[PDB]
């Protein structure tokens, strides 16, 4: 019975790592997109300043 | 696993106690068996006078 739970615990660990690792990739990609939006606000703010 | 090992922990502890009890019976039977060897000699000694 313990050996059976070891596979389940070990399986959920690897399966959770795949989702956790994949959840980190989408998070890092989202951060880069957020960084691009940060520069956009500076462009809009800078562009709006020129209009003023 | 936590609750499962608890069942094995008590089992190992249970077998450990029974292992000590078995050893006592082995030594008890060994000591009792050795006594028969001494008492067995008394049977021949009681009749050793008669050649």
């Amino acid at each position: 019975q313990l050996t059976a739970t070891v596979k389940q615990n070990a399986e959920n660990a690897r399966q959770a790592s795949h989702l956790a690792l994949s959840a980190s990739e989408t998070a890092q990609r989202g951060g880069k997109v957020v960084d691009n939006v940060v520069q956009t606000m500076r462009d809009i703010s800078t562009s709006s300043q020129k209009i003023a | 696993q936590s609750r499962g090992i608890d069942q094995v922990g008590l089992a190992v502890a249970e077998m450990d106690r029974v292992t000590q009890q078995n050893a006592a019976l082995v030594e008890e039977s060994a000591a009792a068996a050795a006594a028969l060897e001494e008492q067995a000699s008394r049977l021949t000694e009681a009749v050793a006078v008669f050649r």
